[PDB]
């Protein structure tokens, strides 16, 4: 199937902190596999999935020293952004980065990513051509011009097409899974003359899933309540969707569960 | 600007009274990432609460999972209390075994 | 393998 790598990086300043905290989290196929945190007693990239312990000490020493460089890059960048936005001393500020590459099922590069946010809002991103930058804010154009003048994107294009794909291939080798939903309906009467059917889906991975309720053969988009998909904490996820029905008519309501691990969608009903 | 934490409180496994289980407090969609999360039993802080590490989603918002061992009963109330700068008051979400 | 940013913002 398709594959990906991402590094999510955060630098955080708070008024009661002299220096920013820097965190970098690496992902392969949307699961964390390495993490660097400057708050640690001895900061270093650390393995976060057992298959990563395969890597030797000079891997970790090299990644760790890059992270120390990135930490300083974020510090300087947070200081410059403060001036760009005419923000004074004495607030909390955040710089975020996501970067990485998407691979098709043939393991070829589909797309590389490099995006930044300041205060949780889009600041500047490398466009899909890996050659030009998009920046919305007036304050952001200062960065775009600098990076255009320095030709920074050339180095980023080379990473996203080169090392990002090459090392992602190495990682997919070293760690060479879906779990299907298990579904049931629970019965809860909301009032006299009405009943809530709750369709649960439990124990599934990946997290993406869809639950619907159908009348005859009628999807009921509004009127139906749901929860955001949530981690069970064991690696799997959960969701439910519920709808209010006249009692006795429970049998004319069918729930459907859509998930990429299923041979076909599940259909189910309340079972006395 | 500040984004208001969304909170869910729910058990890892289908709850059975008297049977050990794991209670989760899942907090999403907040910004800035600084946040305080407490889990309560009958209004009392639960001593050891495990806390996932700082993470954020594609839309840039942060999320964290807090969790702790618990044994549900018919009458005990479990809650998650969250303090975040987007809110003038802490927000408490109470565990509902049906949700 | 994490990317190395060059020029600061």
């Amino acid at each position: 199937g398709p594959h990906s790598m991402r590094y999510f990086e955060t630098a955080v300043s708070r008024p009661g902190l002299e220096e920013p905290r820097y965190i970098s989290v690496g992902y392969v196929d949307n699961k964390e596999f390495v993490r660097f945190d400057s708050d640690a007693e001895n900061p270093r990239y650390e393995p976060r999935a057992p298959w990563m312990e395969q890597e030797g000490p000079e891997y970790w020493e090299r990644e760790t020293q890059k992270a120390k460089g990135q930490e300083q890059w974020f510090r300087v960048s947070l200081r410059n952004l403060l001036g760009y936005y005419n923000q004074s001393a004495g607030g909390s500020h955040t710089l975020q980065q996501m970067s990485g590459c998407d691979l098709g099922s043939d393991w070829r590069l589909l797309r590389g990513y490099l995006q930044f946010a300041y205060e949780g809002r889009d600041y500047i991103a490398l466009n899909e051509d890996l050659k030009t930058w998009t920046a919305a804010d007036m304050a952001a154009q200062i960065t775009r011009r600098k990076w255009e003048q320095s030709g920074a994107a050339e180095h980023y294009k080379a990473y996203l097409e080169g090392e990002c794909v090459e090392w992602l291939h190495r990682y997919l080798k070293n760690g060479n899974r879906t779990d299907s939903p298990k579904a049931h309906v629970t019965h809860h009467p909301r009032s006299k003359g009405e009943v809530t059917l709750r369709c649960w889906a439990l124990g599934f991975y990946p997290a993406d899933i869809t639950l619907t309720w159908q009348l005859n053969g009628e999807e009921l988009t509004q009127d139906m309540e749901l929860v955001e998909t949530r981690p069970a904490g064991d690696g799997t996820f959960q969701k439910w969707a519920s709808v209010v029905v006249p009692l006795g008519k429970e049998q004319n309501y069918t729930c459907r569960v859509y998930h990429e691990g299923l041979p076909e969608p599940l259909t189910l009903r309340w079972e006395p | 600007i500040q984004k208001t934490p969304q909170i869910q409180v729910y058990s890892r496994h289908p709850p059975e009274n008297g049977k050990p289980n794991i209670l989760n407090c899942y907090v999403t969609q907040f910004h800035p990432p600084h946040i305080e999360i407490q889990m309560l039993k009958n209004g009392k802080k639960i001593p050891k609460v495990e806390m996932s590490d700082m993470s954020f989603s594609k839309d840039w918002s942060f999320y964290i999972l807090a969790h702790t061992e618990f044994t549900p009963t018919e009458t005990d109330t479990y809650a998650c209390r969250v303090k975040h700068d987007s809110m003038a008051e802490p927000k408490t979400v109470y565990w509902d075994r049906d949700m | 393998m994490c990317l190395r940013l060059t020029a600061v913002m």
